[PDB]
């Protein structure tokens, strides 16, 4: 089945979580959940695009020039995408930066281009892209929620001014009257999260292996 | 230089000792010293071999060669 | 738009260059790119001296020909099976090493 | 083929190059619109309408001084006499730089600083901004003349102006370079002054 | 000389020398069976000579050396040979091991031994060789034989032969009582070495705790001329060869060499009372002097005991075990061996004979390391023990070994100065077991390797020599 | 100065723990220290190389010609032409040389930083002189970084770390711990 | 199972270091507790409590042994961190300073051993970066029974809940115990020596250079702790070098690091972050710097004779 690659796609292969992969926008922009969210929808974007025309152009690749080929075919997207969100997404634009405009080198887009597209049909490339872009959405969600809720308290926050008012609903405010933790917000809060959540997937990991058992 | 291969089933001793060139059974066993740590040995109704093969007490042996003495 | 002359030039010649220099011969998989005992028996009545023991053991491990010499090894089995199948009586025993004095080494402490 | 390993190389890219010179020609305008509405509506939060009569993005001035290098000065002039001007200021702060601005007017008085953008730290220093704290409306009736240059520091260093909790710095790089701004406005005058 | 101690580590244990060195050197009435272990050297195990039921007398060699590196087992007393079987073995392990049972008839008939004439007139070969048919052992722990080393002393140039008299081990005072009584035969060994290995002076050492021993050698030693006694500290690893010769001469031994090629050579008092016994009266190694001491003694003493004398009868002779032994030991505390039962015989490299009770003994808690390096600051061969017990615990053995396991000598100052307890020691000796056994695996593979080319090269030839001459019979037929 | 300068690059303003970049290699090879060498031996020169290559690309042909916003392509493109050429002819070249730069090729290539650096090195408008110092100044920040992380994750492997934290969680956390050691340089260039 | 030598011992113990090391931080901290009055005392109790009570937490989780927490090493770190607080500071400070040095720190790694940092410098850079406001108001001395420090209940009041020759005499109690463990063998005196000496030379010959910018530093020397991390808190076994250049190598970094980030950096507190980078350090200093052994040269051959 073809669903299967999506299915396998969020946690038995996660991009941040299992192939180590991608952790530069990970850490970087993780202080606020919205902006998580934000980036791991533009890099699951990205992803099908480039899988989709990397499998469409899959039997026209010359063997020894097939890296800067593909980092073409990225690089130019990844432009246009950059090209959309100073028009329109702008505010979003403005807080990811130079990230934004770094997913031409985000290797999991680049292990995934190399990897899977270049002898699978277009249908599970597809379906792969989106789904590891679900996954490396999930992570990027996770984290962004735990260093947000430790540094200032709230949840999903400017929902309305970075991801568009209809998204309103989604500002929940936990632990009110409080001033929060800068140590989380901060580079050194990220490092210890995403530790302690790889330990914390190992552990589960584990637990669901022994009541299989 | 050779060996000396005594075969008893309940303590099989194997020595090595340097004989001279154009030596023979006899002065190998005797300059060897088997007969003095088994005094049940006995060189003319007991079996002499050379790697298997059934060798007289006075033929020339070559280097490398390995006295074997059983039943 | 004479940018597609730049573009074309820099790309023919990065590519002419890779496949001149072809003369000259993933992350994850290119990282890993950087980074019993046997021993036989012969009894003392079950061997007649067929000598097929001797005849067909690569190791000089069994001694003695001929008939009713109670062909025994030494320390140079490995336990590789030539003796056993060769012998018509099956008297090759072959048992593993029992533990002497000179087999004797020092245990690992348990835990700290 | 050595030949069209590289061709195909060639094409690659320039297919890409063509693919981005339509996105500029629909992109380029609705990109510039948006930049200069946000420069018209940063200029809006310093000074009303009343003030000026003729378009300030229009007569932009390059004034060449010693400390600051070159501004970027616009002017509030109402019928051919200068009222107020709007300029921007650097300094460095904790985090990083600052940019803010000031809209002094002809005779010395801040009619408002706001600050565009600066690196410090959330929860801590983010009181210089007008959407969360009044501090930052401390310079509206301040000028050269009712306050000397003694006063013209953080009240840790001995000033009127307070501090936040936590943090002597950042009020101290924006109340330095609000009064550098009006010292660089008394240096040159007529021009700026009038 | 001129003594340059300086050593780079070592300890201070408490040396409990007082208790035993007051009493003369006492004797054992003969027991009635004495258990001979025919492997009492290194080197190759000798080979029994005489068979059961025969009568020997006190000095006839019962086996005799297959190779040049043993040395023979000479019978300690006269009677009947009963067993040439498996007895039991000075070992922590309690495994058995093959050797002679002799009944001691109590007569005690010495054997017509072939004495010597002038033995300060022959060429040194011959005086080696009278060595070699002496079972002289090296009574110092190493049991290595005395006449290989005293042949490969020959082949090089020796300027100044050591007598390692320091004996530093707490609890032992054996060496003490024989320098204090043997002082003369002492003496005349070192001359005889000393004539047999070409060298300009003997250099005898002794620990500055033995003032009655520096006394005694220097009363016995003072007209002979280059004969010199030196007084080196009271430190624990200072009767060890490797440190002692830097301590005299100033100069370290090279790694993986010999002390030969500093031009020195260390002997024992004790083996060098042997060699003087064998070369002026023809006597073998029979007896030595042994060390029976620890709380649970009732009499510490010092006594002459006969080569596989039970250690149950030397503790009977003691007077008795006067409250529960917790451990007992066969050698000092640093060096000894868990002895498995009191019916286990006195080999020659037997030392102590220790009863420590409960009080004497630390109680040890361990814990895991602070990295407070005071390993480092101790160990005598300036390695870092505490990275050795890492890789050794990980199994990374040859990470271990770059780290100084080679060059180390076992000599328990690790564990002697660790706030966090913990067995370095044990897990050195554990590591080298298992390189030993890996060792010994490779080269058993490689000799079958090469044994089964050899013998399918022959056979191969054989056989085409056959069928070429049966080629060639037909073909005249 | 361009001590201060290079100083402030590998310390105040470091690649890695400051700057985000650079950290899936860098999260990966640094379980032993002779890759880790090697790497950073790599990424140092074709960092410096990159940076030259790409400031001359700027400033003599995509300004003149006047078109910017291909920059994010031409830039890499420029060095994935470089990078695999240099790597391609080092495995065939000299052979011995292919045992401490070739091998670790395509972790390079992409790595975040290669093209981070230039375009913060655009971004504040270096000269020629000015970027190739920028460039292995982030070279050298990202070589000393990778070297004491790979001595210490060296250093755990031996350790008694607990099951569900001994592997990359307790590289993360080392990494973490090492960032905030490293903010005491702030202000100081 | 047979037993393995030796069967002596110097009568060593873990617990006697670490308590031995309390024993001379007593002195200056009771004149740190009567010269500050009751908030530090329950700071300080407050902090070692809690440091003690998550260590036992710690050890429960992870299945090691219960005596493990009577080696000290737990109230040490409690210690070195409560005397290095501000003095009238909150308990949660405490307490989540301890929460992070034992635990993340510490316990995290293994256990005592087993850590690559300086847990107690490691809360101290947490509790300074992540709660500025509160670790940047420094009080004012308030003796014991003075007739001006606040009273039991008063300063319940403002160490729990929210209500609103000095220096040179608690310096000298520091240097008396720091002299007294370099002379019970406890410390080496390479990493104070090397980290006094490195920092007296950089200033003195920065006050030769600039006399009337550098002038402040001769002075006002030995400020923001360091006699306390020269002798307590760099002398840390577990993360220090084994060997004596090693030592040296590090004193002399950390001594130039403190001035460097004292001096030309934005915080005063610069002991930590030094102390912190050469941890880091460590590792490296320990592998390339190993001692000769016997009959080798520096590089590792035999010698030769
Ligand atoms: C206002 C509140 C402020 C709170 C934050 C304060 C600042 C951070 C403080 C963190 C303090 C952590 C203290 C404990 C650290 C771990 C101590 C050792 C525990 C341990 O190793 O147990 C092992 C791992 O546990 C497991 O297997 C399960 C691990 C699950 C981890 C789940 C993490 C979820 C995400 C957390 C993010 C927030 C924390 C990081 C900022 C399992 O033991 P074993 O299996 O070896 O032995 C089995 C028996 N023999
Ligand atoms: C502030 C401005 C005004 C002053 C201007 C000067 C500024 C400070 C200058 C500091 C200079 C540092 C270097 C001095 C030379 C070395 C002195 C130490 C000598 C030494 O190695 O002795 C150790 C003990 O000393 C120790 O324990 C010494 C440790 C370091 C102490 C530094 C201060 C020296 C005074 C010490 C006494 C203080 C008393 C206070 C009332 C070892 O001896 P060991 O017995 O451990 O050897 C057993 C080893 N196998
Ligand atoms: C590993 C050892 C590191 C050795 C480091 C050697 C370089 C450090 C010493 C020389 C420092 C020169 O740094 C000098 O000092 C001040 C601190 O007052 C720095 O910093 C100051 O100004 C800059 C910008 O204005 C801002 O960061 C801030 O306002 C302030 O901290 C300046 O950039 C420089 O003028
Ligand atoms: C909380 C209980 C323990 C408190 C007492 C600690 C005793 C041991 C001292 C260890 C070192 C403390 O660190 C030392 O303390 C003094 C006195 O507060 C600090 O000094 C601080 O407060 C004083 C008094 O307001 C001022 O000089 C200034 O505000 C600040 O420097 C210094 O930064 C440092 O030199
Ligand atoms: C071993 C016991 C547990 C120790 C650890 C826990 C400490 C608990 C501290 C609780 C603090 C509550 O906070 C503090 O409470 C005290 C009394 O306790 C109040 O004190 C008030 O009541 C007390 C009597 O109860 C009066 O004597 C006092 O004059 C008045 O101020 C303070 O105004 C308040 O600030
Ligand atoms: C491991 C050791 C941990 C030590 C932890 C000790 C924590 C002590 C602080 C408890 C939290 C706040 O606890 C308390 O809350 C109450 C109201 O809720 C307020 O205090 C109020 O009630 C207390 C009774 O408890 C009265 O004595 C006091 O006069 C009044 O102000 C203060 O805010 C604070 O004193
Ligand atoms: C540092 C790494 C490890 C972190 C571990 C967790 C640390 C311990 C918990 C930190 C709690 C943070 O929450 C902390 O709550 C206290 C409660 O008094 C707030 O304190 C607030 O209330 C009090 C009393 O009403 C006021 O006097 C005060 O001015 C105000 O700040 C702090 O501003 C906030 O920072
Ligand atoms: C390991 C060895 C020890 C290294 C320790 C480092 C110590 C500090 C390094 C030297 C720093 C001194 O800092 C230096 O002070 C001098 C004072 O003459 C200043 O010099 C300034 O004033 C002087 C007059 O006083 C002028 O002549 C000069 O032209 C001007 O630059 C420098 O601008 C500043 O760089
Ligand atoms: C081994 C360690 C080596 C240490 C480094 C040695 C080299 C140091 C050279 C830098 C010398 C200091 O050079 C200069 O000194 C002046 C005093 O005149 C200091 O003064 C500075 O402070 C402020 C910030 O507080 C700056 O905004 C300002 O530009 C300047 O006045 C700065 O620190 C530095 O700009
Ligand atoms: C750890 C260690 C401890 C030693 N202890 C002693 C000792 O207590 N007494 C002694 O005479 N030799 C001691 N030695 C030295 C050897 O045991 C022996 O004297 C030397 O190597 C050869 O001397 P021999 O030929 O007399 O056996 C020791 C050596 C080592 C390595
Ligand atoms: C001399 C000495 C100094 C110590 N200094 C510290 C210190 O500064 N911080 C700390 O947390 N523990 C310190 N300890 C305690 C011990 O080193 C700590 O438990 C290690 O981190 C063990 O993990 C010290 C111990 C000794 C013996
Ligand atoms: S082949 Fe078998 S039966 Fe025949 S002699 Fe050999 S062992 Fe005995
Ligand atoms: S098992 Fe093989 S090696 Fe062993 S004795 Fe038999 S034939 Fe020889
Ligand atoms: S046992 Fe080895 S490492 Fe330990 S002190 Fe002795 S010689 Fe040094
Ligand atoms: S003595 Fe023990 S605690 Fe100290 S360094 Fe050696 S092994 Fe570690
Ligand atoms: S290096 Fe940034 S995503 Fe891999």
């Amino acid at each position: 089945v073809p669903w299967q690659y999506f299915t396998s796609a969020l946690w038995q292969y996660n991009v941040a979580l299992v192939q180590m992969l991608a952790l530069c926008p990970t850490l970087a922009v993780t202080t606020t959940a919205t902006n998580g969210l934000g980036m791991g929808l533009a890099t699951t974007l990205v992803l099908v695009m480039t899988n989709a025309l990397i499998s469409s152009m899959r039997h026209t690749i010359s063997p020894e020039v097939r890296n800067p080929v593909m980092i073409g075919v990225i690089a130019g997207v990844v432009t246009l995408t950059d090209m959309a969100m100073n028009a329109w997404m702008h505010e979003l634009y403005k807080v990811l930066g130079l990230f934004i405009a770094l997913i031409v080198t985000n290797c999991a887009v680049l292990g995934r281009a190399e990897s899977f597209c270049l002898r699978n049909p277009v249908i599970p490339s597809i379906l792969d892209g989106a789904g590891m872009g679900a996954g490396f959405t999930a992570v990027l969600v996770v984290i962004g929620g735990i260093r947000e809720i430790l540094g200032s308290g709230t949840l999903f926050s400017q929902a309305s001014s970075l991801l568009g008012s209809h998204f309103k609903w989604m500002e929940i405010t936990v632990i009110p009257d409080f001033q929060g933790i800068l140590l989380a917000i901060l580079p050194p809060g990220a490092f210890i999260v995403l530790g302690f959540l790889l330990a914390a997937k190992r552990v589960i990991d584990r637990k669901r292996a022994e009541r299989r058992q | 230089r050779v060996s000396v291969v005594y075969a008893d089933p309940a303590k099989p001793l194997q020595l090595s000792c340097k004989v001279e060139d154009g030596c023979s059974v006899e002065q190998a066993i005797q300059q060897s010293g088997v007969l003095r740590c088994c005094p049940d040995i006995d060189l003319k109704k007991q079996k002499v071999g050379v790697f298997g093969k059934f060798v007289k007490l006075d033929s020339p042996l070559k280097d490398g060669d390995r006295i074997e003495i059983y039943q | 738009i004479e940018a597609t002359l730049a573009l074309t030039v820099m790309g023919v010649l990065l590519g002419c260059g890779l496949g001149l220099a072809a003369r000259k011969f993933g992350v994850g998989l290119a990282e890993k790119l950087a980074a019993a005992p046997m021993l036989a028996r012969v009894e003392a009545s079950q061997c007649i001296g067929c000598t097929r023991c001797y005849r067909a053991c690569p190791t000089d491990a069994i001694v003695g020909a001929s008939g009713q010499v109670h062909v025994v090894l030494e320390d140079a089995c490995t336990g590789c099976g030539k003796c056993r199948d060769a012998c018509p009586e099956d008297c090759v025993l072959l048992i593993p090493q029992e533990q002497t004095l000179d087999t004797w080494r020092w245990d690992k402490p348990a835990a700290a | 083929m050595v030949a069209y390993q590289g061709l195909s190389l060639g094409l690659v890219c320039a297919v890409v190059a063509l693919l981005l010179l339509t996105g500029n020609i629909m992109t380029h305008g609705t990109i510039a619109e948006q930049q200069m509405q946000d420069r018209l509506a940063t200029l809006r939060e310093v000074l009303p309408q009343s003030l000026y009569d003729n378009n300030p993005l229009a007569d932009s001035f390059k004034v060449q001084d010693a400390e600051l290098g070159e501004v970027e000065v616009l002017p509030a002039r109402l019928q051919g006499k200068l009222t107020a001007v709007v300029f921007q200021g650097r300094n460095i702060g904790y985090g990083g730089p600052i940019e803010q601005m000031m809209s002094v007017d002809a005779q010395g008085k801040i009619l408002g600083v706001r600050v565009l953008t600066h690196k410090e730290t959330p929860g801590l220093a983010d009181k210089i901004e007008a959407s969360r704290s009044d501090w930052i409306k401390v310079f509206d009736g301040l000028s050269l003349e009712n306050t000397a240059l003694d006063k013209w520091k953080v009240k840790k260093d001995g000033g009127q102006f307070d501090q936040f909790a936590g943090a002597t710095i950042t009020p101290r790089a924006v109340v330095k370079t609000v009064l550098q701004g009006l010292q660089f406005q008394a240096r040159h005058a007529e021009q700026l002054k009038a | 000389y001129f003594n340059l101690s300086s050593i780079r580590g070592g300890v201070h244990p408490a040396a409990h020398k007082d208790l035993s060195a007051a009493l003369p050197i006492g004797s054992l009435p003969l027991p009635p069976r004495l258990y001979l272990p025919l492997r009492q050297h290194a080197g190759a195990e000798a080979l029994p000579m005489v068979a059961v039921g025969d009568k020997v007398l006190k000095g006839q060699l019962l086996a005799f050396p297959p190779t040049e590196v043993s040395a023979p087992v000479h019978a300690p007393t006269s009677g009947r040979i009963v067993a040439i079987g498996p007895v039991p073995a000075p070992h922590p392990s309690g495994l058995t091991t093959t050797g002679i049972v002799l009944e001691s008839d109590g007569e005690d008939r010495w054997i017509d031994l072939d004495v010597s004439t002038d033995p300060f007139a022959e060429d040194p070969l011959v005086l080696a060789d009278r060595v070699a048919k002496a079972g002289i052992v090296g009574l110092g722990g190493a049991i290595f034989p005395a006449a290989v080393k005293l042949k490969q002393g020959t082949r090089h140039e020796i300027k100044t032969v050591l007598v390692n008299g320091s004996e530093c081990e707490p609890y032992l005072t054996c060496d003490d009582r024989i320098m204090r009584e043997r002082a003369e035969a002492i003496v005349d060994g070192a001359r005889l070495i000393q004539h047999i290995l070409r060298a300009y002076s003997v250099v005898i050492a002794i620990e500055d705790n033995k003032p009655e021993a520096l006394a005694a050698m220097r009363a016995a030693a003072e007209h002979f001329g280059a004969i010199e006694v030196m007084a080196v500290p009271a430190l624990y690893p200072m009767g060890s060869a490797k440190q002692l010769i830097q301590a005299v001469t100033g100069r370290e031994v090279p790694a993986g060499g010999r002390s030969t090629d500093v031009g020195v050579l260390v002997h024992n008092a004790g083996t060098v009372y042997a060699i003087q016994q064998a070369l002026r009266f023809g006597r073998p190694l029979i007896s030595r002097v042994v060390t029976v001491s620890g709380a649970c003694v009732k009499t510490p003493q010092n006594l002459d005991v006969l080569i596989g004398t039970p250690v149950q009868a030397l503790i009977d002779a003691c007077g008795g075990l006067s409250g529960d032994p917790q451990q007992l030991l066969l050698g000092g505390p640093m060096m000894g061996a868990v002895l498995p039962s009191t019916e286990v015989p006195v080999i020659k490299g037997a030392t102590g004979l220790l009863a420590l009770a409960r009080h004497e003994l630390p109680n040890k808690d361990p814990a895991p390391c602070i990295r407070c390096a005071s390993c480092v600051d101790a160990c005598p061969m300036g390695l870092t023990p505490l990275d050795m017990a890492l890789y050794a615990r990980a199994d990374d053995y040859d990470g271990a070994s770059e780290y100084g396991l080679r060059d180390c000598i076992l000599c328990g100052c690790c564990s002697y100065v660790c706030p966090s307890h913990i067995p370095l020691v044990h897990y050195f000796q554990y590591a080298k077991g298992q390189q030993d056994e890996r060792r010994s695996a490779a080269r058993k593979s490689d000799y079958i390797k090469r044994q089964t080319e050899v013998r399918a090269a022959r056979l191969a030839e054989e056989e085409a020599a056959k069928a070429a001459a049966k080629a060639a019979k037909e073909a005249a037929k | 100065e361009y001590v201060l300068f290079l100083l402030g690059t590998v310390l105040v303003h470091n690649v890695v723990l400051v700057g985000f970049l650079g950290l899936c290699p860098f999260m990966g090879v640094s379980s032993k220290l002779d890759p880790s060498i090697g790497l950073a031996v790599a990424t140092t020169l074709v960092m410096g190389l990159g940076g030259a290559s790409s400031w001359l690309l700027e400033h003599y042909v995509l300004l003149p010609l006047g078109i910017g916003f291909i920059r994010i392509l031409a830039y890499i493109v420029v060095i994935a032409g470089m990078v695999q050429l240099i790597e391609m002819i080092i495995r065939k070249a000299s052979p011995s040389l292919y045992r401490s730069l070739g091998i670790y090729l395509p972790l390079i290539t992409t790595n975040c930083a290669v093209l981070g650096v230039p375009l913060l090195s655009v971004r504040e408008g270096h000269d020629l002189t000015m970027a190739v110092l920028f460039g292995l100044g982030s070279g050298l920040g990202f070589s000393l970084i990778m070297i004491i992380f790979a001595g210490l994750r060296e250093r755990l492997a031996l350790a008694n770390v607990p099951a569900a934290f001994s592997g990359p969680p307790i590289a993360f956390v080392t990494a973490g711990l090492l960032a905030l050691a490293f903010m005491g340089f702030g202000g100081l260039i | 199972s047979v037993a393995a030598g030796p069967f002596a011992h110097d009568r060593s113990s873990v617990n006697r270091i670490m308590l031995d090391v309390c024993l001379a931080l007593t002195p200056a901290t009771l004149f740190g507790l009567v010269m500050f009055g009751w908030p530090a005392i329950n700071l300080w109790l407050v902090t070692c409590v809690s440091a003690l009570a998550i260590e036992a937490a710690c050890l429960r989780l992870l299945g090691q042994p219960m005596r493990r927490l009577l080696d000290g090493s737990a109230l040490l770190t409690g210690w070195l961190l409560a005397i290095s607080l501000p003095p009238w500071a909150p308990w949660w400070i405490g307490v989540g300073g301890s929460l992070f040095a034992i635990g993340i720190g510490k316990q995290l790694y293994g256990g005592i051993g087993q850590n690559p940092f300086n847990p107690a410098m490691l809360a101290r850079v947490a509790l300074l970066i992540a709660f500025p406001l509160q670790m940047t108001t420094w009080a004012l001395p308030h003796p014991l029974f003075s007739s001006s420090a606040p009273g039991f209940f008063d300063s319940l009041a403002i160490t729990f809940a929210g209500a609103p020759s000095l220096g040179e005499t608690s310096e000298l109690l520091l240097l008396v115990g720091g002299v007294w463990l370099v002379l019970r063998r406890i410390i080496h005196w390479e990493i104070p020596v090397a980290i006094l000496a490195s920092v007296f030379v950089m200033a003195t010959l920065a006050y030769l250079i600039n006399p009337e910018r550098y002038a402040g530093g001769l002075y006002q020397l030995t400020s923001g702790g360091l006699i306390l991390c020269a002798f307590f808190i760099a002398t840390d076994p577990v993360t220090s070098p084994i060997s004596r250049v090693g030592r040296l190598i590090f004193g002399v970094g950390c001594g130039v690091l403190i001035y460097v980030i004292r001096t030309w950096g934005s915080f005063p507190e610069a002991a930590a972050f030094a102390v912190l980078f050469m941890n880091a350090l460590t590792p490296l200093i320990d592998r390339y710097w190993r001692p000769r052994a016997y009959g080798r040269n520096v590089r590792g051959k035999p010698l030769v004779a």
